[PDB]
């Protein structure tokens, strides 16, 4: 019934994007497949984890604030305003590898899958040092380095700033 | 002189219908428009409420 | 003489309108379809809310 | 904004309306004015236990299918195939209250409300079933842990019949 608006979703859910969905619902798999996505994604609505004002943010965060506008029904410049007065279903660790994942560009994203027993996309990579228990939102310091062997020291400043000083 | 008021009798039918039709369009939208301002309401009230039962004691 | 080329300027314009009054139905349609969807989409909305807060009394 | 809606709501409900609403909501008050009314509600939404899927309920339950549609934009045909499907957030002693308090007939009422008027401890009278219902809680002689001094006003008032569905709609 209303699970086939969480499939239109997938469906149109950008390649890239389907990672940073599943991630910030912490579900992530690397480059999914649409069957593995809506796979995942009907797992966390039958059991509750996945409501609709989750996926609401969650898709904003994601930039698909067109799906946002017609698959939900909101008006994105209303959520924006919304989200701007709430706490966020995400931590600001989240948020910042969000920030981080979309600020980099070809060259570092090519030469972060080149300086790295796999990943092969930015958050493939955080993906892994979270489970080598390297990262997480208790430390960034790797995440802090990782910006300092690709030249993005306006990055690591960044990534400074959304946590620690 | 006759046929010609068959048909301005007949055009006005049509521009009547015609005013009908734009005036409940009007209406119509007024009530999207409500239904918007309803969907965004529930949404605000539903999310402060999942926000606001998240909090343990003793 | 020219009362026919009379008729066909009363001809020519009724459909004018006629076809302002098809048009005006046809977007008539295009608002009736974006309501009957924001319907369903305020109902669904409503039952996952009633739902979730059944859902925290419960347990 | 939001309560804008609450009041239009409480404005536009009805005499009995208001009796029948504030006593779903566990607060109850005599033949109430649209003060009293919306002073509750109010009070109710400002402490997150006036949900708009319950004050939907309440209104369907109320009978209001118009103001559902009007300021609450719920298709009523929607709520009842819903409402149908889930567990009410009212308990089967309400339901069962608002059941009666719909049947009665006016031969019913008037005399009822006779019937009463020296209820001890009351302080006004019942004009109202539900006003009747109240100040006989207030005495601990009625609840959901036993109606059986409703079923007892219902036999004297020759509804035997409303005797009956209470008994069903309760058990045993």
């Amino acid at each position: 019934a209303t699970y086939e608006v969480l499939c239109e979703v997938a469906r149109k859910l950008g390649t890239d994007d389907r990672e940073v969905v599943l991630f910030l619902l912490n579900v992530f798999i690397p480059q999914p497949t649409l069957a593995q996505l809506i796979g995942a994604l009907r797992a966390l609505k039958e059991e509750g984890r996945l409501t609709f004002p989750l996926l609401a943010e969650c898709l904003f965060r994601a930039g698909r604030r067109d799906l946002l506008r017609d698959l939900l029904h909101l008006d994105p410049r209303f959520l924006e305003r919304h989200l701007a007065g709430t706490m966020s279903y995400f931590s600001p660790y989240q948020l910042t590898v969000l920030h981080v994942d979309g600020e980099l560009c070809a060259r570092d994203i090519r030469s972060l899958i080149f300086l790295s027993s796999t990943p092969q996309t930015f958050l493939h990579w955080v993906y892994c040092m979270e489970n080598l228990d390297l990262l997480g939102p208790t430390d960034v310091d790797a995440l802090m380095s990782m910006l300092r062997s690709l030249s993005r020291v306006d990055l690591q400043r960044q990534v400074q700033t959304l946590m620690g000083l | 002189s006759v046929q010609v008021d068959q048909l301005r009798m007949q055009g006005q039918s049509v521009e009547a219908a015609l005013r009908m039709e734009r005036q409940a369009a009007s209406e119509e939208k007024r009530k999207l428009a409500q239904l918007q301002v309803a969907y965004h309401q529930l949404f605000q009230e539903y999310d402060n409420h999942i926000k606001s039962s998240v909090v343990g004691s003793e």
